[PDB]
């Protein structure tokens, strides 16, 4: 069977009902499904075995149900420790997973840009850092433009986890180039796009 | 009731790695031993199981011909050997024990090991190169200044970054490392501080790379532009 889970990003406020989905289409009806919770740096912990049976030590708020191909894991009230990734398993098949996320008001990123340091230029490598600080939701499109030309394949990005205080995300976007390529252009910018808004922070290489 | 595994290992591409999983607190031969790996950021991937009694395993078709699962009933330790390691074989390898089931469906993994980190890379250990993210007019927006450090070209994981020897913790974001095309990890740590304190307070990032026994302290001096 093939297991599919949705939504993979279920953003809900603490204290409200959370409903998850698992579709075992490539199976008969084998009500031999299971549910797991995994936290970063930890192994998965069994929550539901069978269609609806709770595993030992699992609080009452966790429960499961199913009908043929569609199965649901429901948490009646979201505790602070319930915001994690969840997987469903049938025999040896695993779903792609569902991440439960704290829901908060929309926050615009604080866009900062850092030119390559003079020390790094001496080694023949240039790195330009685009910083997105304390925004929400996690979705955001960062595009590098060098002399008003969109770049492709020469940048990488990483995202921090939800901050423990304000439940926001921070995204880094590093543009990696050579010294020769960095010296042949003046204007460098990253365009952050989020919800009909496109903030573009730029600089000139000299100056 | 516990499942201890072997320590993390690093192997070159094309080599082989063997991971142990010793069982405690239960009868080893009464339950099968399954192996499930998880790539960084991906989901769970079932590999195979092995019968402790007879020793006859069953592998997934993806790993067939590359995985050998054995066991030692004397010490209650199960083994998993993967050969022909590829760059995409970097994953955390767990061992899971299915529980006794009323319907004899021995696939409900209630006991898990802490996992074994297996990293496959053609790179050699290198010290991190730390560069300053100097605050300037391009990072000062209405009384708030942004500065940081770029930890680039280091191998292997992990590194630990602090600020002001741990005295500065508010508004500090250390990003997860990204694997560059050169095979070297590269991350960056940032912090937002009042722009009034740029000319008075000193800010130093503390990058520690225990695998290379290198500890770099970098002072971020503000720019004037």
């Amino acid at each position: 069977s093939v297991l599919t889970q949705s939504p993979g990003t279920l953003s809900l406020s603490p204290g409200e009902r959370a409903t998850l989905s698992c579709r075992a289409s490539q199976t008969v009806g084998s009500s031999y499904l299971a549910w797991y919770q995994q936290k970063p740096g930890q192994a998965p912990r069994l929550l539901i075995y069978g269609a609806s049976s709770r595993a030992t030590g699992i609080p009452d708020r966790f429960s499961g149900s199913g009908s043929g191909t569609d199965f649901t894991l429901t948490i009646s009230r979201l505790e602070p420790e319930d915001f994690a990734v969840y997987y469903c398993q049938q025999y040896e098949a695993f779903g792609q997973g569902t991440k439960v996320e704290i829901k908060r008001t929309v926050a615009a990123p604080s866009v900062f840009i850092f030119p390559p340091s003079d020390e790094q230029l001496k080694s023949g490598t240039a790195s330009v850092v685009c910083l997105l600080n304390n925004f929400y939701p996690r979705e955001a499109k960062v595009q590098w433009k060098v002399d008003n030309a969109l770049q492709s394949g020469n940048s990488q990005e990483s995202v921090t986890e939800q901050d423990s205080k304000d439940s926001t995300y921070s995204l880094s976007s590093t543009l990696t180039l050579s010294k020769a390529d960095y010296e042949k252009h003046k204007v460098y910018a990253c365009e952050v796009t989020q919800g009909t808004t496109s903030v573009t922070k730029s600089f000139n290489r000299g100056e | 009731v516990q499942l201890v595994q072997s320590g993390a290992e690093v192997k070159q591409p094309g080599a082989s790695v063997k991971v142990s999983c010793k069982a405690s607190g239960y009868t080893f031969s009464d339950h099968f031993m399954h192996w499930v790996r998880q790539a960084p950021g991906q989901g769970l991937e079932w590999m195979g199981w092995i019968n402790p009694k007879s020793g006859g395993p069953n592998y997934a078709q993806k790993f067939q011909g590359r995985v050998t699962m054995t066991r030692d009933r004397s010490i209650s330790t199960a083994y998993m050997e993967l050969r022909g390691l590829r760059s995409d074989d970097t994953a955390i390898y767990y061992c899971a024990r299915p529980m006794h089931d009323y319907d004899d469906h021995d696939w409900y993994f209630d006991l898990w090991g802490r996992g074994t980190l297996v990293t496959v890379s053609s790179a050699s250990t290198k010290g991190p190169s730390v560069f300053p993210l100097a605050p300037s007019s391009k990072s000062t927006s209405g009384g708030t200044a942004a500065l940081g450090c770029l930890v680039k070209d280091y191998f292997p994981e992990p590194v630990t970054v602090s600020w002001n020897s741990g005295a500065l913790t508010s508004g500090v974001h250390t990003f997860p490392a990204v694997l560059q095309s050169s095979g070297l990890y590269s991350l960056s740590s940032v912090v937002t501080v009042p722009s009034s304190s740029l000319g008075t307070q000193t800010y130093i990032c503390n990058v520690n790379h225990k695998p290379s026994n290198t500890k770099v302290d970098k002072r971020v001096e503000p720019k004037s532009c």
